[PDB]
């Protein structure tokens, strides 16, 4: 997770 | 077409200039001056500066417009609708026509006849959110009055006391009290001063007061 | 454990894409367009529509991992959940400075108030936010770590202060602005009807204290734990809990509840607007 | 009343420049769309150029575009134009026209007295086929004129315009678009017409009827004039 | 003494008036015109919409082109559109704000405006110059200016505040005649079609037919319960709609000299602000303050149309010359302009 | 004798207005219908025109 996703 | 291409090319220089004088008059204060007459109107125009007499006393970086509809004998509902979008309405009673009967009818005595325009001017359904400045004109000349008569002639259910100040808490009361809409106006009071300060630095406090709640309700926090 | 982790990106952009529109079927319509807090709250309502049109489009990423063809769609689709999240924080931090410069400065605004300077100023935060979210225009970053399945976030060749940059400028540069734009607002409510000829109705600074200090805990609510977490993604990593994969999911949405308040928080008290919804 | 004069020029050497200057003075000259328009020796006349009111729109002949220069100025009012590499054929008598356009004005009414300018050494064509005409007073004259286009316009009128100059004297308008008499015009005058080919006739000749009785066209730019119609005494 | 005999004397004439009226009621009008066609829902288009007026437009008229028109505004402006390109031919500033009337010379040389500073001041379009500047200022009147209408280049008739319509010279720039019968306010005008009589509503609900070379009241028709706010003229000459703050409008005659139709409805308890008559005398409009134009089949007494486009109170209207056209200014600061497509 | 010529005022108005000559109202309606089926043609609302003649074209 980085920005808006996992 | 040639000149139907200058015409257009005319009416929005017309355009441009309709738009240019209509932003320079959003941001000037416009005020109604109503009151009973012979009510020190005629003083208040003198310090702040046939039929409308539009005064304009522009003064600290405000400009004001007061219009002042005296020499209107005429209906008033049927001209009292162009003063809908107004910023306050300055409204003159005489504090010493409490015991000074009108010349009229011998009606009860020329306070009542402003109270009755005064319910006739907070209630109207053009000044639902107008809020009224008040003010008590003839300060000197009623305490000398109060000395010799008391305040049971205009108000016989008033306390008493025979003092200069007790009448604020008979006159101004009684007045804010026909404020039926009490939560969208203001009914800003104040007594007349003789000095050039106290009387229209009044009127430039409590027209921004108007001005800051009027941008609150605009902008979402009010 | 993503049962209502999928189901709840799709509810709040029913909701979201609902109430901008909301906002600008009373606006585009019923106009006012002169007065200039509701070309902001027009265009705020613009960019809380288009920062919802992203959200269907990462709403099965987390169920179906693999994502469409990250060659055009995630290669774009990233770009507009970019610059209508830079303008939906960034049109409500010109709203705020607007709402200072009309209670506090109600004689030298409107020089630079009338609805000409305010249409320059509404297209300048359109332009600006393109030129903020530079970084996710080239490295789109179709990616496929964890377990194959092939998704769409970043790949940075640095990479360790991007979330600096969306922080330090989409969240510390409004909130900053926002809470001194609001508290000076207090001081004045609280000082025209104070110090200077004043009535009874000084009880109306506790109306705009209640209604101005929602919209702070409204934001800081929806944006906060959002760069917590990724702070701490930044920082000694954590454990790959399975919970991590139902408490980050549920944060990303949580930023998207922010563009759904808006039309309710920020149009929908605005007595003018309020009497054109009771209309219309 | 109303006054346009204008100044600058006379005599200059070939490939030189020079400043015409047009000072108005009785009218709202912000409000007004104003040309050139220069006059050979003993030809007709020709278009110069053009600024809008509120200087819009600027067009130039296409003899001499991008050599001429059209300006104004509001506060000072006059009317300025610049003319530079001046060649031979730029050897007129330049005239100073009023015009304003809205719906229902007179276009071209006010033409100033003139400036001379000496040197030593595709578009509608209106065309007066006949140059002099004997006529005696108290007949009725009737001129005519063609075009090459229909000056007719879909909106509904037919900018067709004309002018008298009277020996040693400016241009003066009669007819503006095709029909309707000007402004102080004796009403002898009449114009008429359709389409293509007009016919302007007056009904008592007077002694200051005799001169050159111009035609012009208004319905794209350029305008442009036609060779002139001289009536005698 | 003898003051409450005439107070008898002058109630004598009046009930005597009273049996001579509803002898020549024989037939309600309605009754006669069961068996003509009603005119189905007229459905007007805003075609134009001119835009550029920033206050409550008060007064607006058409030139006798139907194709020019002058709109009065709070905002202290008298506007000439070109109502077929919507494109503005004249703004004239004005010197008062406070205007509630407009005129069109029936010549197009000059335009009217009055309003709350007793003056009708006259306004020359086609000078010598480019500009638009003031003739004459009319002075003389006590109360307010309601409406001003110009007979010829020379004589305009203004109606008051101060119960007193006014014809006026316009050369000499005082009232030859001054017609004193209201007691309340005159509210509007309209000169006659042949302009050799007028007729005028006023606050006392009664309405006065005038001459304007004799200089007094020919006839006098009551009916209403509120204020008269708008008279116009039928094309005929002879019948006048008047329009109050009633709610209601009701219609006139003056060889028959009693109210003969009225216009209302239950769900309309909202006072009329305007009223003009269409080219047949067919459709009386009328601009209420429930913010809509109505638009009232004038023969039949039902509402035929409505022209509901309007954000505030419809302030003004009027029909052209040629029956093509219909504005409706209005309090939201547009002018509308309406035309029934086929 | 102020009030008095109040009363005076109307009442030659009264009379002045009582022996006008009036005709009963149903010649005096009918007329008014009857000046519309003669100028119902061309009432450009009352009937629409066709389009092409209609200078309000949208």
């Amino acid at each position: 997770c980085y920005x808006k996703v996992c | 077409s040639a000149e139907d291409k200058a015409a257009v090319e005319r009416s929005k220089m017309i355009d441009r200039n309709l738009r240019e004088d209509g932003e320079k008059a959003a941001r000037e204060v416009k005020l109604l001056l109503l009151g009973a007459g012979e009510s020190g109107k005629n003083t208040i125009v003198k310090q702040m500066k046939t039929g409308i007499v539009e005064t304009h006393f522009t003064f600290k970086d405000l400009h004001f417009k007061m219009f002042d509809v005296g020499a209107q004998r005429s209906e008033r509902k049927k001209w009292i609708h162009c003063f809908e979008g107004v910023t306050a309405i300055i409204f003159c009673v005489a504090l010493s026509d409490y015991d000074l009967v009108l010349a009229e009818d011998e009606e009860m005595n020329r306070m009542h006849e402003s109270m009755k325009l005064f319910d006739s001017i907070c209630n109207n359904k053009w000044f639902t959110d107008t809020s009224i400045i008040l003010f008590l004109n003839k300060k000197d000349l009623f305490e000398e009055k109060i000395k010799k008569s008391p305040l049971t002639i205009c108000y016989p259910e008033y306390a008493g006391s025979n003092t200069y100040e007790e009448a604020a808490a008979y006159i101004q009361c009684q007045f804010e009290d026909l404020n039926k809409r009490k939560d969208t106006k203001e009914i800003y009071t104040h007594f007349t001063c003789s000095t050039d300060t106290k009387n229209v630095q009044f009127v430039f406090d409590a027209v921004t007061d108007v001005i800051i709640k009027n941008n609150l309700k605009d902008c979402g926090l009010f | 454990s993503n049962a209502v982790l999928t189901f709840i990106y799709f509810v709040v952009c029913i909701i979201g894409l609902c109430g901008n529109t909301l906002v600008i079927y009373v606006i585009l319509r019923y106009a006012k367009m002169k007065t200039i807090t509701n070309i902001y709250i027009l265009n705020l309502a613009i960019a809380d529509e288009l920062f919802m049109l992203g959200l269907p489009f990462l709403a099965m990423q987390v169920a179906l991992v693999h994502w469409p063809f990250g060659k055009a769609i995630c290669r774009v689709v990233m770009t507009v959940d970019g610059i209508n999240q830079f303008t939906s924080i960034f049109c409500l931090t010109v709203m705020s400075i607007d709402r200072y410069l009309a209670v506090v400065h109600p004689i030298k605004s409107a020089k630079w108030r009338r609805p000409r300077t305010a249409k320059m100023i509404t297209m300048a935060v359109w332009g600006v936010s393109l030129l903020v979210i530079l970084p996710i225009m080239i490295y789109a970053g179709l990616r496929s770590n964890q377990w194959g399945r092939s998704s769409c976030t970043i790949n940075w060749p640095w990479y360790t202060g991007f979330i600096i940059y969306t922080f330090i400028l989409g969240f510390l540069v409004p909130l900053t602005i926002i809470c001194l734009c609001y508290l000076f607002i207090i001081i004045k409510v609280k000082s025209s009807g104070i110090r200077v000829g004043s009535s009874k109705r000084k009880k109306s600074e506790k109306k705009v204290t209640r209604m101005v200090s929602i919209v702070v805990a409204v934001f800081i609510f929806c944006w906060l734990p959002f760069y917590i977490f990724n702070v701490s993604s930044v920082s000694m990593a954590i454990s790959p809990t399975p919970a991590l994969k139902g408490m980050f999911d549920f944060v990303v949405v949580l930023t998207y509840a922010n563009s759904c308040a808006n039309p309710i928080l920020y149009a929908f008290l605005s007595d003018n607007f309020k009497k054109s919804f009771q209309n219309v | 009343d109303v006054q346009l004069v204008e100044s600058g020029g006379g005599l200059v050497q070939p490939g030189g420049s020079r400043k015409l200057s047009c000072s108005a003075s009785g009218f709202a000259f912000s409000s007004f769309g104003m040309h050139w328009v220069r006059q050979a020796p003993e030809k007709g006349l020709e278009w110069v150029a053009y600024i809008s009111s509120g200087s819009g729109t600027i067009y130039y002949a296409d003899t001499v575009k991008g050599r001429f220069t059209i300006s104004r100025d509001d506060p000072k009012n006059t009317l300025f134009l610049q003319m530079t590499s001046l060649r031979s054929e730029d050897t007129a008598m330049y005239y100073c026209v009023r015009s304003i356009y809205y719906y229902g004005s007179s276009p071209f009414d006010f033409w100033g007295q003139g400036t001379t300018l000496t040197v030593s050494s595709s578009d509608i064509v209106m065309t007066q086929a006949t140059s002099s005409v004997p006529v005696t007073p108290g007949e009725s004259v009737s001129i005519s004129c063609r075009s090459s286009k229909s000056l007719l316009h879909s909106n509904g009128n037919t900018y067709l315009y004309w002018f008298l100059q009277r020996p040693g004297q400016s241009p003066q308008l009669l007819i503006y678009r095709m029909s309707n008499l000007a402004s102080g015009v004796p009403d002898r005058f009449s114009g008429s017409g359709s389409g293509t080919a007009f016919t302007l006739t007056i009904s008592r000749l007077e002694a200051e009827d005799v001169g050159v009785y111009y035609c012009m066209q208004h319905l794209e730019y350029p305008l442009t004039f036609g060779a002139g119609t001289k009536l005698e005494l | 003494s003898e003051l409450d005999q005439l107070r008898q004397e002058a109630e004598q004439l009046k009930n005597q008036i009273r049996d001579a009226r509803k002898a020549c009621a024989d037939a309600t009008l309605s009754q006669i015109t069961n068996n003509i066609d009603p005119v189905g829902r007229i459905q007007m288009r805003t075609r134009r919409t001119l835009r550029g007026h920033l206050a409550k437009i008060y007064a607006m008229h058409w030139g006798t082109d139907s194709r020019l028109l002058v709109s009065a505004s709070q905002d202290g402006k008298l506007i000439i559109w070109d109502s077929y390109t919507t494109n503005k031919v004249h703004a004239i500033p004005l010197r008062s704000s406070w205007v509630m009337t407009c005129a069109y010379a029936p010549s197009g040389n000059y335009v009217a405006c009055g309003g709350l500073d007793n003056i009708c001041s006259i306004y020359n379009l086609k000078t010598r110059e480019g500009n638009v500047r003031v003739s004459r200022e009319l002075a003389g009147h006590t109360g307010y200016l309601s409406c001003c209408r110009f007979l010829d280049d020379n004589q305009i008739v203004t109606s008051s505040g101060d119960t007193t319509c006014a014809l006026w010279d316009i050369e000499t720039g005082q009232q030859t005649t001054t017609f004193t019968g209201h007691t309340g306010d005159v509210m509007s005008l309209s000169l006659a079609p042949d302009t050799r009589l007028f007729v005028s509503g006023a606050c006392d609900a009664s309405a006065k037919l005038w001459d304007v070379r004799e200089g007094m009241c020919r006839q006098t028709f009551t009916g209403h319960e509120s204020d008269i706010n708008a008279i116009c003229f039928f094309p005929n000459g002879n019948a006048f709609a008047t329009g109050s703050d009633d709610a209601t409008c009701r219609l006139f005659d003056l060889r028959a000299d009693q109210e003969l139709m009225t216009y209302s409805h239950d769900n309309i308890i909202c006072g009329i602000t305007s009223v003009s008559f269409s080219k047949s005398g067919r459709l009386l409009l009328a601009g209420y303050d429930d913010f809509n134009c109505n638009v009232w089949d004038a023969l039949k007494a039902d509402r035929a149309g409505v022209l509901a486009g309007h954000d505030n109170r419809v302030s003004c209207l009027g029909v052209t010359d040629d029956g093509m056209a219909v504005a409706t200014g209005s309090w939201d600061s547009f002018l509308k302009i309406w035309n029934g497509s086929s | 004798t102020a009030s008095i010529a109040q009363a005076r005022k109307l009442v030659e108005q009264l009379k002045m207005e009582a022996n006008i000559d009036r005709i009963k109202v149903s010649k005096a309606a009918a007329d008014l219908m009857a000046y519309c089926e003669a100028h119902a043609k061309e009432d450009p609302l009352l009937t629409p025109v066709p389009a092409s003649e209609n200078p309000f074209r949208e």
